[PDB]
C-alpha cells in the first residue's frame, strides 16, 4: 500500500493483483491496510491509465488504446455500470477495440496477457455487440 | 463394494459430539447405481481419518 | 425520500445462565451443529423464527438472521426451551441486540466518485476493491453500504431508529450524487 | 555468439517485469483439571524426566492446566542438571 | 574493441561462476545450488515512466537526456538438492552501446535513412 | 431399526440442506443390508 498511494498519486494507476504479484500480501489485509491508510491520508490532508501499458506489452498501436478510451468514456456515463472490478470493462475495450480492428488478439491471447477469463470479455463485448451501435464515433 | 447409493430426505435431528455426526432423516429416498423409498433412516457419522 | 430501511439482520446476545454439555445439546435437539475442533460453540438454528443459535458450552449464545428484535427474542426464547428439553437448566436471559443489518434501495443512479471525494472522511471507497462506497457516519453511529445503483446496505445498529436516521441522514447527499 | 532476442521488445520485456504468473516452479516452496492430572501423574509415572513442553505437545493439552498438574502432581525442577524435568 | 566485448567478454564473464550452493543440514541434507545460462542482449529501449516501453533512436537520446543502452537477458537454472539428490530467462540489467555497433539499430542503416533518422552520415 | 453404521469424511450445508458424503458403510434397508463403497446423503433442511 506505501507504493500504490504513490503510484495512484504519480498520476500512474496499477491493479491490486499487479504490486501483489510483485508482493505476496494477501490483499485482504492488505485492502483494509489500503483502505485503512487511504483514510489515514484522508485525515492527513480513473480506470483508463492501465490502457496504455495493457498495450503497450501487446505491442498495439494507440489507436485502439484512444478509441478504448472513448469506448471506456462511453460505457460509463450512460448506464451499464460496467465492471465491479471495471478493469474488466477496461480490457473488454481493448478486444472490441481490437474487434473493430482486423489484428491478430485473441481473446485467448487476451485473457492469459491480461489475465481476465475471456468469459467477461464476451460479456463486456456481449453489451457491447449491443452497445457498439452507439459505439461508432468513426 | 461397489454399489452406489444417493439418499434424500429431510434431517428432523442431528447432532455432533466428538467428531461423531449424526443425523436422522424421515421419508428419504435412496438411489441404487433402482430407487427404494424408507421413511425411517437413523444416520450417525464418524470420522475416518 | 419515504424510503424506510429493510432490517436484513439482527445479532442478539442472550445469557442461558448453565454449563450445557455441547456433546448432549447437539445430540438431542433437533437442530443443532457443533464441530469442537472447528468452532467451540454449538451451532443451533430454528425454522420459525428462522434464526441461528451460536451456542457455546458457556451457555452463551448468539442469535442472528432474524429480521425483526420481536422474532430474535422469540427464536432466543424457543432455543431456551429446547435447551430445557434436554434437561439443562436454561434461562433465556440478558438477550440484548448486538448488530441491525438493514438495506434499501432509492432507485436513483449515484456519483459514487464525487460523493466520496466530497466526503471522504467518512467515505472509503476503491471500486476495485468493492463496487460499494463505504459511508461512515458520526451520529448515528451506522456505517452505509452505498452502490450505484442506488441499493444501501445499513449496518452497525443497536437500534433499527438508529438504522432510520442514518438513512435519513445519508439521502439529501444519495439525491446530491444521483447522477442525472 | 550470442542469440540476440528477435521478439519486438515488449513482448521480451514484458516477461521478466509483471508477466502476472506466479510459483510456476517449486523452489524452496517452504483442559480438565482431573485429566490434566492423571495425564501429568501418568507421563511422570512413564519418565521422571516428563518434560513441560514436551509434555504439553505430547497431552494436546493446554500449557496452563498440564503445568498446574505438574506442579503438584510432579516435582517441578527448573534449576539443576535435570532442567525442564518433572519426575 | 566493442563489437569483440558485446559479443564474447559479457558471456565468459557469466560463464566463470554461472554456479553458487547453499547446502541445508537436515534430521537428510538439503543443497541449494543456482545457476547461469547463455546472455541475452536486446535492440536498445527506453522504460518510459508510465510503464511503456519502447526501442530508442540515438537522435531522441540526446534530446531526451537518454542513455543509449540495451538490456541484459540470462537464463536461470534455479534448482535443490536433498544432498546428493537434485528434487525461464531472467533480465539482469541495462547496458549502454557504443554506437555502430552491431547491437545498434545504425550498424546496418541505409545513408539516406540516416537522414529519415537525422544522424549526419 | 435400519441404524445404518457409517463413517462421514465430508459434509456441505448452508442453511437450508445437509450433505453428508458417507465411505465404507452398510445401510440396512427392508431387513437387506446395501454393502456401498461411496454415499451422498442428501439431507433437506427446513
Amino acid at each position: 500500500a506505501s507504493i500504490l498511494i504513490g503510484c495512484r498519486r504519480a498520476e500512474v494507476a496499477r491493479t491490486f493483483k499487479e504490486i501483489q504479484s510483485l508482493i505476496h500480501v494477501k490483499t485482504k489485509e492488505f485492502g483494509k491496510t489500503l483502505n485503512i491508510m487511504k483514510n489515514i491520508l484522508r485525515g492527513k490532508s480513473q480506470n483508463l491509465t492501465y490502457i496504455p501499458r495493457f498495450c503497450s506489452h501487446l505491442g498495439l498501436p494507440m489507436q485502439v488504446t484512444t478509441s478504448a478510451e472513448y469506448t471506456a468514456k462511453k460505457c460509463k456515463e450512460i448506464k451499464e455500470i460496467a465492471g465491479k472490478s471495471p478493469i474488466t470493462i477496461a480490457v473488454v475495450s481493448i478486444y472490441l477495440n481490437i474487434l473493430l480492428f482486423q489484428i491478430p488478439i485473441t481473446a485467448a491471447k487476451v485473457g492469459q496477457t491480461l489475465q481476465v477469463t475471456e468469459g467477461t470479455i464476451k460479456s463486456g463485448y456481449k453489451i457491447l455487440y449491443e452497445h457498439r451501435d452507439k459505439l461508432v464515433d468513426p | 463394494t461397489q454399489s452406489k447409493l444417493t439418499v434424500k430426505g429431510n434431517l428432523d435431528t442431528y447432532g455432533f459430539c466428538d467428531d461423531v455426526w449424526t443425523f436422522i432423516v424421515k421419508n428419504c429416498q435412496v438411489t441404487v447405481e433402482s430407487v427404494i423409498s424408507v421413511d425411517k433412516l437413523r444416520i450417525v457419522a464418524c470420522n475416518s481419518k | 425520500s419515504g424510503i424506510v430501511p429493510t432490517l436484513q439482520n439482527i445479532v442478539a446476545t442472550v445469557t442461558l445462565g448453565c454449563r450445557l454439555d455441547l456433546k448432549t445439546v447437539a445430540l438431542h435437539a433437533r437442530n443443532a451443529e457443533y464441530n469442537p475442533k472447528r468452532f467451540a460453540a454449538v451451532i443451533m438454528r430454528i425454522r420459525e423464527p428462522k434464526t441461528t443459535a451460536l451456542i457455546f458450552a458457556s451457555g452463551k449464545m448468539v442469535v442472528t438472521g432474524a429480521k425483526s428484535e420481536d422474532d430474535s427474542k422469540l427464536a432466543s426464547r424457543k432455543y431456551a426451551r429446547i435447551i430445557q428439553k434436554i434437561g439443562f437448566a436454561a434461562k433465556f436471559t440478558d438477550f440484548k441486540i448486538q448488530n441491525i443489518v438493514g438495506s434499501c434501495d432509492v432507485k436513483f443512479p449515484i456519483r459514487l466518485e464525487g460523493l466520496a471525494f466530497s466526503h471522504g472522511t467518512f467515505s472509503s471507497y476503491e471500486p476495485e476493491l468493492f463496487p460499494g462506497l463505504i459511508y461512515r457516519m458520526v451520529k448515528p453511529k451506522i456505517v452505509l453500504l452505498i452502490f450505484v445503483s442506488g441499493k444501501i446496505v445499513l449496518t452497525g445498529a443497536k437500534q433499527r431508529e438508529e438504522i432510520y436516521q442514518a438513512f435519513e441522514a445519508i439521502y439529501p447527499v444519495l439525491s446530491e450524487f444521483r447522477k442525472m | 555468439r550470442i542469440t540476440t532476442l528477435d521478439e519486438t521488445v515488449g513482448v521480451t520485456m514484458s516477461h521478466t517485469g509483471m508477466s502476472m504468473r506466479s510459483d510456476n516452479s517449486n523452489f524452496l516452496k517452504v483442559m480438565p483439571k482431573k485429566e490434566i492430572l492423571d495425564y501429568l501423574f501418568k507421563l511422570f509415572d512413564e519418565y521422571d524426566y516428563w518434560s513441560l513442553k514436551g509434555l504439553k505437545e505430547r497431552t494436546r493439552q493446554p500449557e496452563a492446566h498440564l503445568k498446574e498438574c505438574l506442579d503438584k502432581v510432579a516435582t517441578l525442577v527448573k534449576k539443576g542438571p535435570y532442567a525442564f524435568k518433572y519426575t | 574493441s566493442f563489437n569483440q566485448f558485446v559479443d564474447y567478454t559479457l558471456q565468459d564473464i557469466i560463464c566463470e561462476d554461472s554456479t553458487l550452493i547453499l547446502e541445508q543440514l537436515a534430521q537428510i541434507s538439503r543443497k541449494y545450488e543456482i545457476s547461469f545460462g547463455k546472455i541475452y542482449v536486446t535492440k536498445p529501449m527506453v522504460n518510459e515512466s508510465d510503464g511503456v516501453t519502447h526501442a530508442l533512436y540515438p537522435q531522441e537520446a540526446r534530446l531526451r537526456n537518454l542513455t543509449y543502452s540495451s538490456g541484459l537477458f540470462v537464463d536461470v537454472k534455479k534448482r535443490t538438492y536433498e544432498l546428493k539428490y537434485e528434487l525461464g530467462k531472467v533480465f539482469i540489467g541495462r547496458l549502454p552501446i557504443m554506437l555502430r555497433s552491431k547491437n545498434c539499430y545504425l550498424s546496418e542503416a541505409t545513408e539516406s535513412d540516416l537522414y529519415k533518422l537525422k544522424e549526419c552520415p | 431399526e435400519n441404524l445404518m453404521l457409517c463413517l462421514y469424511d465430508k459434509v456441505t450445508r448452508t442453511k437450508a440442506r445437509w450433505k453428508c458424503s458417507l465411505k465404507d458403510g452398510v445401510v440396512t434397508i427392508n431387513r437387506n443390508d446395501y454393502t456401498f463403497q461411496k454415499a451422498q446423503v442428501e439431507a433437506e433442511w427446513v
